[PDB]
């Protein structure tokens, strides 16, 4: 889940 | 009577966390799909929008100790208070004069009218102008708009935290800067932080408003698909 949110949250 | 070393440092890093985040030049506008003037408006604030999410959580990486909450509380704090941050953002290209967002050239000038072929109706558009109007005649030192924005992100009554008392924490620090800085700082300030109070307060009630009109986009797939990958993960209601 919140794929692109953990991501951009490093 | 005089902000200690600790408040100042917070101000400089939440300036600097703005400056890094906000471009006044709006030169990356022009990679968004165009605008269009049914909702021919949707692609390019989608994308706007989406653009601006990225800054925000760009910005929340960088407010002293929201790093080191849990991921966790990190986007439950993203996915409630983007939109109000957004709002609050967008007050630097909103203009009294024009009633509306001008971010470079006329083709990104957004009108109300340009917000309501994204679908907005006016009862979301009226309070989100009538508050960019309000926000806009507090003239806020830069300082005060980092700070109000850092303060939205850092609310610990949103759905979703975990750990409640540390973003209280966090937000109280904040909380006790600005009141400091305007005191110190801002020539007759005396009314201003009750004022800056209330605009969270009426972020809320738009965000609500919004939040019911996303889901009735979000609910039509012939929409929805128009809409940006982070979009749909911030503002759906994945847990
Ligand atoms: C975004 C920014 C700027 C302007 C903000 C604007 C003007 C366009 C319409 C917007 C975006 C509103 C609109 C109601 C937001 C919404 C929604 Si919605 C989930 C139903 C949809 C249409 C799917 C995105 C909220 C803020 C409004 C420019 C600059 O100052 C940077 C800043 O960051």
């Amino acid at each position: 889940k919140h794929k692109i949110l953990h991501r951009l949250l490093q | 009577h005089m902000l200690s070393d600790e408040q100042m440092q917070i101000i400089n890093s939440l300036v600097e966390a703005h400056h890094k985040t906000y471009d006044d030049s709006y030169s990356d506008f022009v990679r968004f799909r165009p605008p269009v003037r049914r909702l021919s408006m949707l692609p390019h604030l989608a994308d706007l929008v989406s653009y601006s999410i990225q800054k925000v959580i760009g910005f929340a990486k960088m407010i002293p100790g929201f790093r080191d909450l849990t991921a966790e509380d990190q986007i439950a704090l993203l996915k409630s208070s983007a939109i109000e941050i957004i709002m609050l953002r967008s007050n630097q290209s909103f203009s009294l004069e024009d009633m509306s967002w001008s971010c470079g050239g006329p083709d990104f000038k957004y009108c109300i009218n340009d917000v309501t072929k994204a679908g907005h109706t006016l009862e979301l558009l009226e309070p989100l102008v009538k508050f960019q109007v309000g926000l806009k005649k507090l003239k806020l030192h830069e300082e005060e708009h980092v700070l109000l924005m850092a303060i939205c992100l850092l609310s610990p009554d949103r759905p979703g935290v975990q750990d409640h008392v540390r973003i209280e924490a966090l937000q109280d620090r904040l909380c006790d800067v600005l009141q400091a800085y305007i005191r110190i700082q801002h020539p007759g300030g005396r009314l201003l932080y009750a004022k800056m109070i209330q605009k969270l307060a009426d972020l809320r009630s738009l965000n609500e408003e919004h939040s019911k009109q996303y889901r009735s986009l979000s609910f039509q797939p012939e929409h929805s698909m128009q809409l940006t990958p982070l979009v749909l993960e911030v503002f759906g209601s994945e847990v």
